[PDB]
């Protein structure tokens, strides 16, 4: 009912090697060659990838910046508000960034902020401007 | 099995059912009630048993009856009917037994039997046993035909049949009892030595063998499951199928390698894309850093938009740093996964060159067994007779198989050196025309009621005819003759002053360097009391080797063995014999096989006797006159000694039924 284990004999394959005297070798050569093409093609990318690796050398570690720890304080300095608005203008809704930039506000606070001062900072206007880019 | 059922089995019959043959003789019974069937069977079985239990003496109806018990001793005709069936058809009181009722005083009918093979011999005894008048005619100066056993000094070696394939249900079993043939089991262990002369590591050995077996079933699979039995209008040989299967296995290997490396590139490519992304990030990061550096130049205390720059720029830069640290993460995995894939290449090849060659030996072996190139074997039918395999280990005849024919021949009218040339059969009877082998011109004519032909298929196949049929055989007969295959296989015999090989081991192989020469001296046997080494030439080699001096042939022989056992060890052989059966005029080969495009049914056609037309037109249909037996006539036991013998028993019964009438079928 089924080929012995790890013997592969397929209707399709069988017809295929059968079709002419040399068909057998034709198909084996196609693959022999075809495989070689992949092999070579690998080595390109290997080389290509290797070169990219060189460029990337040295990591980014020189360009890292010390982390800053910010206690997520309750109050807004006017400074803090001023940063926020600007943040909005640069950052749309990405409240995470915005909290990140202001550095000591909860992400809630920001949305917290957003509605809260929406009136007097014409945040609509700002937003729309930030939108227009 | 054991007991009566053992006897059925040992007689190649189902213990619990009646055979087609029994049906023909006891049509009353088998259309009858089951109960009676059961009785019949037991009687038959019992009767078998008693013969089997002692086969050195005739088993008579009286004796048979004597030992039966009622209910069964109840019906004496049934017993007698059965006992006679068994007797006529050679199921009992066959071979060499002590006759209790000495021979019928005057004989009835006369039969001429062509060939003193085992087929002939067995029929002849059977017939004579039935009171017919029988003469045998043999071209050769000896009996036994293809049971040819060489004797010289205490050297003994069969050039012919050599092996008894199992005693379970084999007639030769009885004959063994009936004759002292010394039987020797054949220890299975056979070790192979590459052309270098180096043994083959147990590892490879088993690996390859198993592939071989693996490969065979495969063929079977194409044959039945994909019905791959015709290609381009012509039937498929087992050889083609093996090639196809092998190719396919090779294809698969390539196929899988491709897929593996393909998995790599894709992974390697996927990484490439990652790097780019990574390189740019570094680009942006680098630059962003500048900008932060610059903006942070503007020393506080600063207006807010300027404070903003620093902060925002700072955030953006850590963002990207985060983003990139991730990629460096990903990249690590990819690098490592590529690292594993180069670890686990799928298999490099289907078979090493060395690998192919051990495999070839296995194929030579198959070729030895079938006595033909697998190119010629029928894919669909080459093993058709596989079901009727005997049981028990194989054996050889330590004293030379010839003892059997010889034994059989004792008591019989045999004319040696008589070569049949023409067989004429007509309604009134037949005349057979023969010559003396020694001087062709001196001529004999034999007249008889029937001729039994045991000429080898090889001989039958000869063009132009070695034997002429008058009238010619019907096309149905002759086509079967063309279609069936007659193989070839040859032995070389080496006799030595001393054993220089392992006595523990019966046989060992040599592995040929070429596929074309897998046949050549591929296997060696030590079976005899003397120091004799026997070497097969099989496959396509057999045919070819036949055109080569014994000395050369022996050359290669010694070579091979020196290599295997070291050059100082291998003495020149005292006595050497080489065979060449396809050459032999009275054989023209070794044994039949199922050629591609034939089938078992051809075997049946060969056994069908021939009925001459009427002498005067519009006279009624005759009796048949010309009968065939021999190894190539028995579809379930072709190509063997037991097969021939069985065929012979068969035809004797058929003939006796015909010329003596069978008084047991009412
Ligand atoms: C040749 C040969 C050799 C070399 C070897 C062998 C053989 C062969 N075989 C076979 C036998 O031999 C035969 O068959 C017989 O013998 C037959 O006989 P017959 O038929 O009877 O015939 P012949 O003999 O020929 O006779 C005839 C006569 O005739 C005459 N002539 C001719 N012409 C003429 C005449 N006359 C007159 N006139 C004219 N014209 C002649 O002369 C003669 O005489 C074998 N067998 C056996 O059994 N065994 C053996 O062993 C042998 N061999 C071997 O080694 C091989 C074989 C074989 C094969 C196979 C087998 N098996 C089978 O088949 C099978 C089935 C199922 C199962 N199986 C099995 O199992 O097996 C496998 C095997 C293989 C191998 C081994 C082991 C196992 C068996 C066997």
């Amino acid at each position: 009912r089924k080929p012995p284990k790890g013997m592969f004999l397929s209707q399709e394959d069988v017809e295929a090697v059968s079709a002419n005297a040399t068909a057998a070798t034709t198909v084996l050569r196609q693959l022999d060659m075809e495989l070689v093409s992949v092999k070579r093609q690998i080595q390109n990318i290997k080389q290509t990838n290797s070169a990219l690796k060189e460029k990337l050398d040295g990591g980014i570690e020189p360009y890292r910046l010390p982390e800053v720890i910010q206690k997520c304080n309750a109050r807004w300095t006017t400074e803090e508000q001023l940063l926020a608005v600007q943040a909005i203008r640069k950052y749309g809704r990405d409240f995470q960034a915005i909290s990140d930039v202001i550095g000591n506000k909860s992400v809630v606070q920001v949305k917290n902020f957003f509605v809260n001062y929406r009136r007097r900072f014409n945040i609509d206007e700002v937003l729309q401007e930030w939108e227009a880019e | 099995p054991s007991g009566v059922e053992g006897a059925a089995f040992q007689s190649r019959l189902p213990h619990d059912r009646m055979t087609s043959q029994e049906a023909a003789c006891f049509p009353d019974i088998i259309s009858g009630p089951q109960q009676t069937q059961k009785v019949f069977l037991f009687i038959r079985n019992r009767t078998l048993q008693l013969w089997l239990d002692n086969p050195k003496i005739q088993l008579t109806f009286e004796a048979t009856l004597q030992q039966l018990e009622a209910p069964y001793n109840s019906d004496t005709v049934l017993v007698h009917r059965v006992h006679s069936y068994l007797e006529r058809h050679g199921l009992i009181n066959f071979g060499i037994y002590k006759r209790i009722k000495p021979l019928p005083t005057k004989k009835t009918g006369k039969v001429i039997i062509i060939g003193s093979g085992v087929s002939g011999l067995a029929a002849a005894r059977q017939l004579q046993s039935f009171g017919m008048d029988v003469t045998l005619l043999e071209a050769r100066d000896r009996v036994g035909g293809r049971v040819a056993t060489f004797r010289k000094g205490n050297y003994v070696a069969d050039l012919g049949a050599m092996v008894v394939t199992g005693l379970g249900g084999n007639p030769m079993a009885v004959v063994s009892k009936q004759v002292n043939m010394e039987l020797a089991k054949i220890k299975q262990k056979c070790p192979l030595y590459e052309a270098n002369g180096q043994a083959v590591p147990k590892e490879k050995d088993e690996m390859v063998e198993q592939e071989f077996n693996r490969l065979l079933e495969a063929t079977s699979y194409l044959s039945h499951q994909l019905d791959f039995n015709v290609l381009n209008n012509k039937p498929v040989s087992l050889g083609q199928a093996l090639e196809v299967v092998i190719q396919l296995q090779e294809k698969h290997v390539k196929d899988e390698q491709i897929e593996h490396w393909k998995k790599i590139v894709k992974t390697q490519e996927e990484l490439k894309e990652l790097l780019n992304k990574m390189v740019n990030l570094k680009e942006k990061i680098k630059e962003l850093h500048q900008q932060y550096k610059e903006a942070s130049e503007v020393k506080p205390p600063r207006d807010i938009t300027a404070e903003f720059l620093v902060k925002s720029k700072h955030r953006d830069l850590t963002a990207l740093c985060k983003e990139y640290d991730e990629l460096a993460e990903t990249q690590g995995k990819l690098e490592e996964k590529l690292q594993e894939l180069e670890a686990n290449p799928p298999s490099d090849v289907y078979l090493s060159s060395r690998d192919r060659q051990i495999l070839d030996w296995h194929f030579a072996n198959l070729e030895f067994a079938n006595a033909t190139p697998l190119s010629t074997l029928s894919l669909k039918h080459w093993d058709q007779d596989d079901d009727f395999e005997f049981t028990g280990s194989h054996l050889t005849v330590r004293n030379g198989y010839s003892c059997v024919p010889v034994a059989l021949a004792e008591g019989l009218d045999i004319k040696l050196n008589t070569a049949v040339r023409q067989v004429r059969y007509t309604a009134s009877g037949c005349e057979v025309i023969a010559v003396n082998t020694r001087s062709t011109s001196q001529t004999f004519i034999y007249k008889c009621d029937a001729v039994l032909c045991t000429l080898p298929l090889g001989v039958l196949k000869q063009q132009p005819p070695a034997v002429q049929f008058v009238p010619p055989l019907p096309e149905w007969k002759t086509s079967a003759v063309q279609r069936m295959g007659f193989g070839n296989l040859n032995k070389v015999v080496l006799c030595f002053d001393r054993v220089f090989w392992d006595p523990s081991v019966n046989l060992f192989g040599h592995v040929g360097s070429t596929t074309a020469s897998r046949g050549e001296l591929f296997l060696f046997w030590n079976l005899y009391k003397a120091p004799i080494l026997l070497a097969l030439v099989a496959g396509e080699a057999a045919g070819i080797m036949e055109n080569i001096s014994d000395d050369v042939i022996v050359g290669r022989c010694l070579a091979i063995l020196k290599g295997i056992f070291g050059s100082s060890a291998v003495p020149q052989p005292k006595e050497t014999v080489v065979s060449r059966w396809r050459a032999d005029p009275w054989a023209r080969g070794s044994y039949s096989y199922v050629a591609a495009g034939s089938s078992g049914n051809d075997y049946d056609l060969m056994a069908q006797p021939i009925t001459p037309g009427p002498s005067i037109p519009g006279a009624p249909q005759p009796i048949p006159r010309l009968f065939f037996a021999g190894e190539h006539t028995i579809r379930n036991y072709p190509a063997t000694v037991h097969g021939a013998l069985l065929s012979g028993l068969r035809e004797a019964g058929r003939i006796a039924d015909q010329f003596l009438g069978a008084m047991y079928t009412l």
